[PDB]
RNA sequence: GUAAUACUCACUUUAUUUAAUGUAUUAAAGUAUAACUGCGUUAAAGUGUAGCAUAAGACUAUACAGUAAGAGUGAGACCUAUCAGCUAGUUGUUAAGGUAAUGGCUUAACAAGGCAAUGACGGGUAACGGUAUUACUUUGUAAUAUUCCGGAGAAGGAGCCU
């Protein structure tokens, strides 16, 4: 029905049953929407729209259970992932100073944020079970990059 | 390690079973049973240890194979069965009765009752949810399913079984302002009164007015009020006074 | 014979692995099994802990549902039309999890509506597996109608 | 044997199986082979043909607790630059098969991804990991086959029945 994404089967959702002979609003009505945790929203972008994803929370199958961290995007070639960069700091408690550790986490991106979420800003993620080979955790909301020292004009006063 | 395990060994054995670390190396495994691994022990080391009644393994069978131990009005032939919290034992001769519930110093006690008591036995809801044809239920801790019960009973109130005709006779609420015993966690043993309950954690007046937190699932109430007192009270009656006044009674307190 | 385990495949970086232990039959597979269309026949699985698993190697007059109308009625399976991961099995005739097939239309009482009115003249119509047939031993599914049809139709042969 | 997938700690399993235990719900005439009796066989080890041969047996289903186990996520851990680039089921999307179950775990089609001086990829170990417990100490080091918990193997490899 929407040709943004390439299907090999008719997209329907599931459990969501009607009379084949529907209108477009009377499709429009019926799309479930899953329940979140607390502190976050369903965005405006996950109901207007019409895609169907396996593996989108919002309108979707998997359920987000555990904890919550946080990080940096790195990349965004592929498609439907990013890569978070997470750091951290130990302590060695015989020279008693600190180092400086990073990781990569490869997460799964929702169709909702498209145009939105560009290199270097944070995002704030889920961890869910197991979706792909390297692929555990979901993006649930973003924050745009920090805007302290700049060349501002007078317009921009 | 293909399969289940069935070998215990007496170092790792729990220490309030009060078991001596000498010249033995294993230890009775228990069975399945409705309580859990830690509110249980075996009923071979109560014949042995706590009451004393027999000396060796010969006498065990004795007692036993003679029908007088009446656990929850039942008797029981088996050495392996496991005495879990808050049951009344009994032998049918010498009328005597005993209601298992912890010390003091987190140790097993054996307190003996009256047979106005020896009727009835407590319990918490954990879980109540309707089953197949409209019929409603309720689930307690050890595992009893009841019907048919008051729908003023919530999921965390506390029943009264009458362990006889196997009926749900009283129930005493969940509130603020009751008095409670405490199972598990770092501190077992209290008894204390509410005065303020969380979400997750409830905070608690000792007899001697002090303070603990302790989540609710390690909690009993076993009356709604200072008056109700549905059971008997230990004789310390819980209140684990700390290491400064047991510092304070060997020596006198210290003049100021 | 067919394991499901992970510890012989590459890191995340690329560099080899290697191993420390034999074989387990915690993580234990099977084989294919692809149905057919024929006369009929079931045979019997046993799994983990009892729990007797049907598979059936040749399946005929599988049962289907009219949307339209609620009710639900057997008809006999005769072509297959498409096949989502792998166009072979169209011309080797295996019925797996979402392929749509030709049916019968004999026993059907239809409604009359335009687009199933012009097969109704001869004795076929559509429908959709949506049963795992190697695992459950029988196949349901539902009859094409509406969009749905305007949805498959374009992936024909023609 | 394994430098981490093994181990320790903190979380998840609505993504899963459990004989023996506890409390509850449900259902309810016909058909073989042994031991026995009797004829035998081969150096040994084992095995055969009869007596329509003849006994006991075999042809309910589920919940919720309780024990036991499987599967995931993250963080920690020896020496080496006379080892600086490495990886092609390798990274991802859709679909199916298979398992008690999540998952390139396996297979079609398409795409070009994935990791690195915060040390990737290689080489060595006279390397089973923690722990109870010993020393020496001014923010902590060193030993720990030895008590206890956990993992792996039965001359070397592979495959399977109950
Ligand atoms: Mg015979
Ligand atoms: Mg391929
Ligand atoms: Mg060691
Ligand atoms: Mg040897």
């Amino acid at each position: 029905i929407d040709t943004t994404l390439k299907y090999k089967i008719f997209p329907e959702q599931k459990g969501v049953s009607l009379d084949p002979y529907a209108t477009a609003e009377e499709l429009k009505a019926s799309r479930r929407i899953n329940e979140m945790r607390e502190g976050f929203t369903v965005p405006k972008t996950a109901i207007d729209a019409t895609y169907i994803d396996k593996k989108c929370p919002f309108t979707g199958d998997v359920k987000v259970t555990g904890k919550i961290f946080e990080g940096v995007v790195y990349k965004m070639k592929a498609d439907k992932t990013i890569v978070v960069r997470i750091n951290r700091l130990v302590y060695n408690k015989k020279y008693r100073r600190y180092g400086r550790r990073h990781t990569n986490v490869s997460t799964h991106m929702s169709p909702c944020f498209e145009g939105l979420i560009h290199v270097g800003d944070t995002v704030i993620c889920g961890e869910t079970r197991r979706l792909s080979k390297t692929k555990s955790s979901v993006v649930l909301d973003f924050r745009k990059k920090s805007t302290e020292g700049n060349f501002k004009r007078l317009e921009d006063f | 390690t293909g399969g289940p395990r069935k070998h215990l060994n007496r170092k790792v054995a729990p220490t309030s079973w009060k078991l001596d670390k000498s010249i033995g190396t294993y230890a009775i495994r228990p069975h399945s049973g409705p309580h859990k691994k830690d509110l249980c022990i075996p009923l071979a080391y109560v014949l042995e240890k706590f009451l004393e009644y027999a000396n060796n393994r010969k006498e065990i069978q004795i007692i036993l194979k003679s029908k007088n131990i009446k656990i929850n009005g039942k008797i029981i032939e088996k050495r392996k069965y496991p005495v879990g919290f808050g049951d009344v034992l009994s032998i049918i001769k010498t009328d005597e009765h005993y209601r298992v519930f912890y010390g003091v110093d987190k140790n097993f006690t054996f307190i003996k009752i009256d047979k106005e008591e020896a009727n009835f036995k407590l319990a918490k809801v954990t879980n109540k949810k309707v089953m197949y044809e409209n019929v409603p239920y309720i689930f307690t801790n050890d595992g009893a399913c009841f019907k048919y019960c008051d729908p003023a009973i919530n999921i965390n109130d506390t029943v009264k079984i009458d362990l006889e005709t196997r009926l749900v006779v009283d129930y005493v609420s969940f509130k603020e302002g009751d008095v409670v015993f405490v199972m598990r966690g770092e501190d077992t043993g209290r008894v204390g009164i509410i005065k303020k309950i969380q979400n997750t954690t409830v905070i608690c007046e000792d007899l001697s007015n002090k303070e603990f937190e302790t989540s609710i699932d390690s909690m009993i109430v076993i009356g709604d009020n200072e008056e109700s007192l549905l059971i008997s009270l230990p004789e310390e009656k819980g209140i684990r006074l700390t290491a400064l006044e047991e510092s304070n009674l060997k020596f006198g307190e210290i003049v100021e | 014979g067919i394991n499901h385990r992970g510890e012989h495949k590459r890191k995340k970086s690329g560099g080899k692995s290697v191993l420390h232990r034999k074989k387990r039959n915690n993580r234990r597979g099977s084989q294919m099994a692809a149905t057919k269309v024929g006369s009929t026949k079931v045979v019997e699985k046993r799994a983990r802990g009892g729990n007797k698993k049907y598979k059936a190697l040749r399946l005929n007059e599988g049962e289907f549902l009219y949307k339209s109308g609620n009710i639900i009625n057997s008809s006999k399976i005769i072509e297959v039309m498409y096949h989502p991961t792998n166009n072979d099995y169209v011309r080797t005739n295996t019925i797996t999890k979402s392929s749509v097939v030709k049916i019968s239309s004999e026993g059907i009482k239809i409604q009359d509506e335009e687009d199933l009115k012009e097969m109704y003249e001869k004795g076929y119509l559509y429908a959709v597996i949506n049963s795992r047939p190697g695992q459950v031993g029988k196949a349901e599914g539902e009859i094409l109608q509406g969009s749905k049809l305007e949805f498959y139709t374009n992936l024909f042969k023609k």
